[PDB]
């Protein structure tokens, strides 16, 4: 109670220096003390900022020296290394982009916010389980937290930022980043103690901005640590790893799922860390991976490879799978119909109708079969205009494919005779390996 | 003879029809004579035509005979023919609908029949009539077995809606095409109106680069062809050159104004095309996630494409709601659905919105426009906007600010939308309803997020705020509030939103209280303290309000505080100082005699001023708000005169001075009205009772 005053005689000592032995006292006794929280809390934070400010913005390179007994500096840092969780982190920040000078404390300064990082960073992440608070302060900081690194050189950016930077510029702190939220995930998960999902809330939210601005770091530094940290009889560890994929921001929810699927290993391992609702229950995800389906294309020939095959595994249980196959066979439908979107992503839709064709084995093989044969015929009839024959060569070969996954009996065959030998089916380009990727 | 041969072919027709072989196809012959002859009322006996298979071979002859039939059908078109335009109509009608049903190979005829049919496209609505006429025409020619022309005719059969008074034939025939007309399963019509729509959202790039009243022809043929595809348009979205055309087109259209429960801007100078534009926008009910998708794009891409992007967005969002009808067999969207696509778009606009006049104005609209479409989610989604009220309290509330008209009026009628829509009842009560959010939220961000201008949201929630019962538990964040700028008290943003709580709190305390003491206390302390700077009269307006309010039963307190305030004043004042002369004149609400010493020592300062209008009425007017016992006050201001005239403290002062018979003054120097000087009379009178 009383130690209020003592804070204002704090800041009175820290407001009156040149007082060596008192301000040596009064700080050595707040930091032994550094059950109400209260109090606590003021002193956390609206005593922490203005002892931090007049402790280093404040002083002059003469305070280390008033009592070099090895104890200034110390509690300096002891101050700014530990203690109350939050508010050290964002006045260290507001600082350093305020304290913006050649160097007073800057180089000292980075050492702090590096050796407070180096260990215990932490540091909000497990103190996640909080009730409610106001969202500016949340996007100051998760920003700040994910852009510390090129929020850094901004104020000095020089030779002497350079070395600051020049073993862990990038390459190294989302090495870090990716590292911390792999100790607190599986922190949170061998608690068991109250199920928060806050940690992974906020987490999650860090992964977001990370993959809107950070591009592919923390996929493989991640993924292989949780397949290894998924694999056994992980409970809590796949319910929660299930939990953080899901609740992702849907503001984005693109270039998460775009960087889970491109480096991933295979469909197997992807199938099993999202979850078979992941993309049943979030129906953002619905519309994410089947636009990267219909609309666009980045690799497709390993990428679009795995996203479909694990499309098909998680469709195990998903009667979901018929109702894609309809969808894609209405699309080609049309853009044969309609004045069409270039070769590239013609070849790519093509590509998806074969890799989603591999599956099969069902009744109502009468009509959408019917549809699906027309339709193709009709166009490609004329879909050369004596224009460009790749269009043409496209639809052909894919003729084959319908031709073998339609109704593989009698005039098939009789295309295998006469569409396949005789029908320009002669170039290697990129025919012979997926009409092998036909037969699934 | 001409009635003779009238005659002969009247009753010739009469005994046709009083009678009713393949030689009789050289009838049609004759019909080639009644196409052509003098014509008083010549088709009429035509109509003697009608395992079928003779009415088949009469059907052929009669294909080969139609050929007359067009030729008069566009002599009609030409010649004046004003009544046969239905006889001929009917006559392809049933003609052309009397074959088609199987083994009709008939693929030659079937192209000549559709060069006819793009020639007979050339009637429209000569009068009531034509237009009846046609409508029928399309009506039996499009419910046909197959053919190709008809992207043509169907196309002119949708906008049929802008006639004088058939509409509700064609309305009607709309209608009818829900189990029979239809787009449904029949994919052929469906891909020509693809390639037709098609290449209209690639003209509307230049189609509305012209003139006014011509476009709105193009948007009309728009909006009904959408009408057709009620559902099942995303057979024909999910082609991503579609969206692309469509998307690019429309965001050049859209970029003066625009009013409340959307118009375009500039080069779309007529208002019923804006709602044509936002019906149309809105016709979209089909599918969401993709259209919500791939507009939140085009708005992360750039700047100058921005707020075309956020009209849509809210154009959409309103369609999703659902007031009109379509084919009503199809299915609608989802609450939760909703709920997602609602806090999306609300979370990227309030994160987006918080701040080259030119540009100002700019990022005026665009503040501006994202409040109505906050305001337009409140009210298209009106019910399950409970979940998420603090999303949209915040933001708009702490923008409840600067711009009184523009931003705070779109403010006040979205809270009061969300009232309306969530039963909260004049926005004010709001505050009263759920608080400690707010109280908690402010309180946070002053104490944590310090550098950001959180000034005026402290403003909007106690000064125009209502009944004070909720400032003892504001106290104590007041109290911090208080400490705020007064702990460091080094930041402009913190010192300004200092006086401004300041000046707040007053006006509260003045308005809502008539605790509540000690508060003006600190109050009236900080102020004096901080009073020491520089242009910073807020502290004298401050001071004056709370003075005002703290006068009821301040025993001690005020006595002490005026002593070291008028001390710094002293110091201070030596031009809308006498500001605090009001407040001197509020002090005159329960001064004394040390008000009165202090008054004297500043009449003495005072006097160094010369006896030099402005500043005359001025002074005139603080030495006449109190005149607190004037003595040596007295001489100074008798050592024009209005006040020091209307003083009247006796019946000696200024009489004396009135001795002049000048010219301008004195006027008024001889103006004493009542004597009322018979004080020794009734003193004498005593004398008179007992």
């Amino acid at each position: 109670s009383e130690v209020r005053l003592a804070v204002r005689e704090a800041i009175h000592a820290l407001s009156s220096s040149e007082d060596g032995g008192h301000i040596f006292c009064t700080l050595e006794s707040l930091k032994r003390y550094l059950a109400l929280p209260r109090e606590k809390e003021e002193f956390a934070s609206a005593h922490f900022s203005p002892v931090l400010r007049c402790l280093a913005s404040r002083l002059s390179p003469a305070w280390l020296e008033l009592l070099p007994h090895g104890r200034l500096e110390e509690l300096w840092a002891s101050f700014f290394l530990e203690g109350p969780a939050d508010q050290a982190f964002l006045v260290l920040m507001e600082t350093i982009e305020g304290a913006a000078g050649p160097s007073f404390r800057l180089m000292k300064m980075a050492r702090l916010l590096a050796r407070f990082l180096r260990e215990g960073r932490l540091a909000v992440l497990m103190e996640a389980q909080c009730r409610q608070q106001t969202q500016p302060g949340f996007i100051l900081l998760r920003e700040t937290l994910l852009g510390k690194v090129v929020a850094l050189p901004d104020h000095l950016g020089n030779r002497l930022q350079q070395e600051n930077l020049a073993e862990f510029f990038p390459q190294n702190y989302f090495r870090l980043l990716g590292e911390e939220v792999v100790r607190v995930l599986q922190a949170v998960v061998d608690s068991l103690q109250g199920g928060l999902d806050s940690s992974v809330s906020f987490v999650s939210q860090v992964l977001g901005k990370a993959c809107v601005h950070g591009r592919q770091q923390e996929i493989l530094g991640v993924l292989v640590p949780r397949l290894a940290a998924l694999t056994q009889g992980s409970y809590l560890h796949q319910r929660v790893c299930w939990r953080l994929v899901e609740q992702v921001p849907d503001r984005a929810m693109e270039a998460v799922l775009t960087g889970l699927v491109e480096a991933a290993l295979g469909p197997e391992v992807l199938s099993r860390l999202l979850g078979n609702l992941v993309v049943k229950n979030k129906k953002a995800q619905f519309v994410m991976t089947q636009k990267l389906l219909f609309l666009q294309s980045r690799l497709t020939t390993p990428m679009l490879q795995s996203l479909l095959g694990h499309l098909a595994m998680d469709s195990q249980r998903r009667p979901l799978l018929l109702q894609v196959l309809k969808e894609l066979l209405e699309t080609w439908g049309s853009s044969s119909a309609i004045r069409h979107t270039p070769l590239p992503q013609q070849r790519h839709v093509s590509k998806a109708v074969l890799i989603c064709l591999a599956q099969l084995g069902e009744p109502e093989l009468r009509d959408s079969r019917d549809e699906l044969l027309a339709s193709m015929m009709a166009g490609v009839k004329c879909r050369l205009d004596s224009s460009l024959p790749p269009v043409r060569r496209l639809g052909m070969i894919v003729a084959e494919v319908v031709s073998a996954r339609i109704h593989p009996e009698g005039p098939p065959l009789k295309f295998q005779y006469e569409e396949d030998e005789l029908s320009l089916e002669l170039l290697a380009l990129a025919s012979p390996q997926p009409a092998g990727d036909g037969a699934s | 003879x001409x009635x003779x041969x009238x005659x002969x072919x009247x009753x010739x027709x009469x005994x046709x029809x009083x009678x009713x072989x393949x030689x009789x196809x050289x009838x049609x012959x004759x019909x080639x004579x009644x196409x052509x002859x003098x014509x008083x009322x010549x088709x009429x006996x035509x109509x003697x035509x009608x395992v079928s298979s003779l009415k088949i071979f009469y059907k052929t002859v009669s294909f080969i005979m139609a050929d007359e039939q067009l030729k008069r059908i566009s002599k009609v078109q030409a010649k004046p023919a004003v009544e046969h335009r239905v006889a001929e109509l009917m006559v392809y009608r049933e003609a052309d609908w009397v074959k088609k049903t199987g083994d009709k190979l008939t693929i030659l005829i079937k192209k000549i029949i559709e060069c006819v049919s793009v020639h007979p496209h050339w009637k429209v609505r000569l009068e009531l009539v034509e237009l009846v006429e046609d409508l029928l025409l399309k009506c039996s020619q499009s419910l046909v077995e197959c053919a190709g022309p008809l992207l043509k005719a169907l196309v002119g059969l949708v906008n049929d809606e802008s006639p004088e008074i058939q509409a509700q034939c064609n309305k009607v025939l709309r209608h009818f095409a829900d189990q029979k007309v239809v787009v449904g399963n029949k994919a052929l019509a469906d891909i020509l109106s693809e390639s037709l729509h098609s290449l209209a959202t690639s003209l509307p790039r230049l189609m509305n680069s012209q003139d006014d009243q011509g476009k709105f022809s193009t948007l009309s043929l728009l909006l009904g062809y959408l009408k057709l595809l009620g559902p099942k348009i995303n057979f024909v979205l999910n082609s991503v050159a579609h969206l692309q055309r469509l998307s690019k087109a429309l965001i050049q259209v859209l970029e003066s104004d625009d009013l409340n429960a959307y118009f375009r801007f500039f080069t779309d100078e007529r208002i019923f095309m804006l709602l044509r534009q936002v019906c149309q926008l809105l016709g979209y009910y089909g599918n969401l996630y993709l259209l919500v998708d791939h507009f939140m794009e085009l708005y992360h891409q750039s700047v100058v494409y921005r707020k075309q992007a956020a009209m849509i967005l809210n154009e959409l969002v309103t369609g999703a709601a659902g007031v009109e009808d379509l084919h009503e067999k199809h299915i609608k969207t989802n609450p939760e659905e909703l709920r997602e696509i609602v806090t999306s778009i609300l979370e990227e606009y309030t994160s987006q919105e918080n701040w080259t006049i030119c540009s100002m104005n700019s990022n005026i609209w665009q503040i501006c426009i994202q409040l109505e479409g906050i305001g337009q989610f409140a009210y298209a989604l009106g019910k399950d906007f409970c979940l998420l009220l603090m999303s949209a309290l915040y933001p708009v509330l702490e923008k409840a600010g600067d711009q009184t008209l523009l931003i705070s009026q779109v403010a006040t009628s979205t809270m009061m939308d969300v009232c309306r829509a969530c039963g909260y009842d004049s926005l004010q009560h709001l505050i009263n309803q759920n608080s400690d959010y707010l109280v908690n939220g402010i309180s946070l961000n002053l104490r944590h997020l310090a550098l950001h201008p959180h000034t005026p949201k402290v403003l909007e929630v106690m000064l125009r705020n209502s009944d004070a019962n909720l400032l003892p538990l504001v106290a104590d964040v007041v109290q911090d509030v208080l400490a705020t700028l007064d702990q460091f008290y080094d930041k402009r943003a913190a010192s300004f939103v200092s006086v401004l709580h300041a000046l707040m709190a007053a006006l509260a305390q003045w308005f809502p209280d008539t605790x509540x003491x000690x508060x003006x206390x600190x109050x009236x302390x900080x102020x004096x303290x901080x009073x020491x700077x520089x242009x910073x009269x807020x502290x004298x307006x401050x001071x004056x309000x709370x003075x005002x309010x703290x006068x009821x039963x301040x025993x001690x307190x005020x006595x002490x505080x005026x002593x070291x305030x008028x001390x710094x004043x002293x110091x201070x004042x030596x031009x809308x100082x006498x500001x605090x002369x009001x407040x001197x004149x509020x002090x005159x609400x329960x001064x004394x005699x040390x008000x009165x010493x202090x008054x004297x020592x500043x009449x003495x300062x005072x006097x160094x001023x010369x006896x030099x209008x402005x500043x005359x009425x001025x002074x005139x007017x603080x030495x006449x708000x109190x005149x607190x016992x004037x003595x040596x006050x007295x001489x100074x201001x008798x050592x024009x005169x209005x006040x020091x005239x209307x003083x009247x403290x006796x019946x000696x002062x200024x009489x004396x001075x009135x001795x002049x018979x000048x010219x301008x003054x004195x006027x008024x120097x001889x103006x004493x009205x009542x004597x009322x000087x018979x004080x020794x009379x009734x003193x004498x009178x005593x004398x008179x009772x007992x």
